[PDB]
C-alpha cells in the first residue's frame, strides 16, 4: 500500500502568518 | 493582518477581504449579544403548517405594543416543542432550519386568517434555483405582517 501517510487534522498552528493569502498568488509567498 | 492591521486607520483594513469584515462583525455581535437580558421563548412543532402559524403567532404576541420600541436585541433564543423537552442553541438551529424549509416550499401557505387583532407562496424563484424574492398580490396587511415576521 502506502507506507507514508498524510495527516488531515486541525490545530498545530505554530507561528502561522502567511497561509491565509488567496490561492492564485500563493506562488509568491513562502511559509 | 497580524501587525499592519493594528496600525490606526490602516488601508489594508479598508481594502481587506471577507476575513476582516467577518471578524469585525463577529466581534461587534459578541459585544451586542452579551448585553441583552430577555429572550424570545417561542413554542412550535416540527410540522409544516402548525410550525408556521405558531411561529407567527408567538412573534406577533411578543412584539405587541404601540409602534416599535426601538431596535431590540436578545442574548439567546429558546424554542419549545410539544412532547419534546429541550433547550439551547440546538433548538435555535433546528427552528431556523425547519422554519426556512417551511417558508421555502413551493406550496400554498397555511391559512393564517387570525393574525388580525391571498394565499400564494411568499417567496418564489424568478431566477436561478435557491434564490427568492417576495410575491405580493392584493397588498393586504396580513402578508405585510408576515413579511415583518420573516424579517
Amino acid at each position: 500500500m502506502l507506507d507514508e501517510p498524510l495527516e488531515r487534522t486541525t490545530n498545530s498552528s505554530h507561528a502561522n502568518g502567511a497561509a491565509q493569502a488567496p490561492r492564485s498568488m500563493q506562488w509568491a509567498v513562502r511559509n | 493582518m497580524e501587525d499592519v492591521g493594528a496600525e490606526p486607520g490602516s488601508i489594508l483594513t479598508e481594502l481587506g477581504g471577507f476575513e476582516v469584515k467577518e471578524s469585525k462583525f463577529r466581534r461587534e455581535m459578541e459585544k451586542l449579544r452579551n448585553q441583552q437580558s430577555r429572550d424570545l421563548s417561542l413554542e412550535v412543532d416540527r410540522d409544516r403548517d402548525l410550525l408556521i402559524q405558531q411561529t407567527m403567532r408567538q412573534l406577533n404576541n411578543h412584539f405587541g405594543r404601540r409602534c416599535a420600541t426601538t431596535p431590540m436585541a436578545v442574548h439567546r433564543v429558546k424554542v419549545t416543542f410539544k412532547d419534546e423537552p429541550g433547550e439551547g442553541s440546538g433548538v435555535a438551529r433546528s427552528f431556523y432550519t425547519a422554519i426556512a424549509q417551511a417558508f421555502l416550499s413551493n406550496e400554498k401557505l397555511p391559512n393564517l386568517e387570525c393574525i388580525q387583532n391571498d394565499n400564494a407562496p411568499l417567496f418564489y424563484q424568478p431566477g436561478k434555483r435557491g434564490f427568492y424574492t417576495p410575491r405580493p398580490g392584493k397588498n393586504t396587511e396580513a402578508r405585510l405582517n408576515c413579511f415583518r415576521n420573516i424579517g
